[PDB]
């Protein structure tokens, strides 16, 4: 899942340890990180689809 | 919403403008003596009460 | 539509002058009408004029009677009748007024309509006789680690917040309202605190911006904040305490709690010498009227821990005041200060010094103070307050060779110091600050970095939700470490500390 | 009383006729609803990004 996005990530920075020359590793993490980050906080900011027109 | 707010408050000051339309009206008509006489009896009545 | 509901409400005008007092204006001037009429009066009776203008009649002086205008002078002139309502100031009270912003008069200036109050109680209630209380023995929790620990405070107490002006005083205020909603959430009414703020001088916006934090944190459905602004009329503002606290009477009459917080009776002041001057009583020092201090004691003795004769109700109260320039000489300080049964000192170099709450604890007493504080916050921080006490001694050594001994303190302290700050407008809960506290008197923080300090706490909290959200439950519900929980804190600590 | 019939008189014999929706839609927003977030273009095309990338890597330790 996310979980399994971010844990081969970290994996691939202690990786990256054993086999240096890492200059695309932070690209591939912080596009990864990034957008997962803004799609979880978008869903969780999305407002209601509907106009209220029970109330208002 | 803020629109129909306000215009309840339009519509509050409208209606204020035409009481004091009516207030020049009672204050014209006779009505400003025959009330005078309603309260005279109401007050005869009303201070025989107590 | 709105025209229906005047209909309705002129309707309900039929009202008859039935009444063999009456006055008439001689001379007004000053707000201070002096009225020739009103033979037979009550003192301090309200009164209304021609021009609809509330006044209270505070001189009665054998040829006149000067009442206090409540409105504005553009409204009064000669000669007017002065009805007499016949009933000495009081004003609605009743559970109604939870949730509902109001001014002085009982009138809810959030527009939520007519309160739904169970009586219209006096304004001058006498104090709670000697036998009337009983010893305070239930906390009150600030959520403010340094003043639940170092500053504890119980229930029905005096207790007060004099600091720096405007320094975020009403910040320190409000955030003991949101750590209440926590309590207040909790269905036992002995964890129910039905909190009252009085906002006495503070002006509609800065009241407006009161109003928008509380119900963003949705502090009203137990708050009631009795607002008296910069623009309501210095009658209102000085009777504003005294209405203020006969709405907490009700509550604590029904036998629960609540707590009142006056902020600042230093305006409260002012507007008293505003009257007093004017009606040509006698001046007094610093200006201020002489029965201010009757005044003052007389408003702060109508809060206390009833006795269980009395159903152990309360009111908890915190007055506010406001220190001029830091003058704790000063007449009004002085005087409320014997009055309250300690007093919380904020320093302007703390605040300066970016120490939020700046609360200097030096100067911070409670003369009730551990009597009601949690058992096991007890246990985890007497450590605390002579450990702090050794870290300003050794404050002085901050400018060469110096002892170790003093360089640990130094270090413990300071590490100390940064772990009870807490960000303005948000509280914590006691299980929560039983173990950074605990970490923190076992000196592991002293190890710990300051900058890290602050990652260290949520870190460890976020630890202890893990891993150990069965000790927080246990802290929680217990109410009281005993060796076992604190063998089993002492791991957690350990663990985290080491991560 | 007299003041009941004078109320009465005057919301009885005095009507306001509301104002238009017109007048209102410039006393509010308006209203203008967003139409499509885009769409993007494919990105990194080609077996210029396979070359690019079997090519380009090999910066791996001794």
């Amino acid at each position: 899942a996310k979980s399994a996005a971010n844990k081969l990530d970290w994996a691939k920075v202690i990786s990256s340890l054993r086999i240096t020359g890492s200059t695309a590793t932070q690209l591939s993490s912080f596009k990864k990180r990034n957008d997962e980050a803004r799609r979880q906080l978008l869903e969780l900011q999305s407002q209601p689809t509907e106009v209220d027109f029970s109330h208002y | 919403v803020r629109y129909e707010a306000s215009l309840r408050q339009l519509e509050q000051r409208q209606l204020a403008k035409s009481v004091i339309s009516r207030v020049q009206s009672e204050l014209g008509n006779p009505k400003f003596q025959e009330k005078v006489l309603q309260q005279s009896i109401s007050e005869i009545e009303q201070l025989l009460s107590k | 539509e709105v025209s229906s509901i005047l209909e309705e409400r002129i309707k309900g005008v039929s009202d008859e002058a039935n009444l063999n007092e009456t006055g008439r204006v001689l001379a007004v001037g000053d707000g201070i009408a002096r009225v020739f009429g009103l033979n037979n009066i009550q003192a301090e009776e309200l009164v209304e004029f021609s021009s609809g203008v509330k006044g209270m009649a505070l001189n009665l002086e054998p040829g006149q009677v000067g009442i206090v205008l409540f409105g504005s002078d553009r409204l009064v002139k000669e000669g007017e009748l002065v009805k007499r309502t016949g009933n000495i100031v009081d004003v609605p009270v009743g559970p109604g007024l939870l949730g509902r912003v109001v001014d002085a008069l009982g009138n809810p200036i959030d527009g939520k309509g007519p309160i739904d109050a169970a009586g219209r109680s006096r304004a001058q209630v006498k104090a709670p006789g000697i036998l009337p209380r009983r010893s305070v023995h239930e906390p009150v929790q600030t959520g403010l680690k340094a003043v639940d620990a170092l500053v504890p405070i119980g229930r029905g107490q005096r207790e007060l917040i004099i600091g720096d002006r405007q320094t975020g005083k009403t910040a320190v205020a409000l955030d003991t309202i949101l750590n209440q909603k926590r309590w207040n959430n909790g269905s036992d009414e002995s964890k129910k605190l039905y909190c009252v703020y009085v906002a006495v001088g503070q002006k509609r916006s800065t009241v407006a911006q009161l109003v928008q934090t509380l119900e963003q944190h949705d502090a009203m459905k137990y708050s009631i904040i009795v607002a008296a602004t910069a623009s309501e009329a210095a009658p209102l503002q000085y009777l504003a305490p005294f209405t203020a606290a006969s709405i907490g009477e009700w509550f604590r009459d029904n036998g629960k709690h609540a707590l009142i917080v006056y902020d600042d009776l230093s305006k409260q002041a002012v507007a008293y010498r505003q009257l007093s001057l004017l009606l040509r009583r006698p001046p007094g020092r610093e200006a201020y009227p002489g029965d201010v201090f009757y005044l003052h004691s007389r408003l702060l003795e109508r809060a206390a821990k009833l006795s269980e004769k009395e159903g152990s109700g309360s009111l908890t109260a915190l007055p506010v005041i406001e220190t001029q320039g830091g003058d704790v000489s000063a007449y009004i300080p002085t005087n409320v200060i014997s009055i309250t049964d300690g007093q919380i000192f904020l320093e302007a170099e703390l605040f300066y010094k970016g120490i939020r709450p700046a609360i200097n604890v030096g100067l911070s007493v409670s003369r009730v103070g551990s009597a009601a504080q949690v058992k096991a916050l007890k246990q985890v921080a007497g450590s605390l307050k002579l450990f702090l006490a050794q870290y300003r001694e050794v404050a002085a050594f901050a400018q060469s060779d110096l002892d170790a001994s003093t360089k640990q303190t130094l270090v413990r302290g300071e590490r100390l110091t940064q772990l009870l700050k807490q960000n303005q407008y948000s509280p914590l809960a006691t299980e929560e600050q039983v173990p950074l506290i605990y970490a923190g008197v076992n000196g592991h923080l002293d190890g710990i970095e300051l900058s890290r300090i602050g990652e260290f706490e949520s870190s460890f909290l976020s630890y202890l939700k893990s891993n150990h959200n069965e000790l927080l439950t246990e802290i929680r519900e217990k109410g009281e470490l005993s060796k076992e929980l604190l063998a089993s804190l002492k791991s957690a600590t350990e663990s985290f500390v080491a991560t | 009383n007299v003041i009941q019939d004078l109320y009465l008189r005057e919301l009885k014999d005095t009507k306001l006729a509301p104002s238009t929706l017109q007048d209102a839609e410039g006393n509010v927003k308006p209203w203008n609803p967003p139409q499509k977030p885009n769409l993007p273009e494919l990105e990194l095309q080609g077996p210029e990004a396979l070359k690019a990338y079997t090519e380009q890597n090999v910066e791996t330790a001794h």
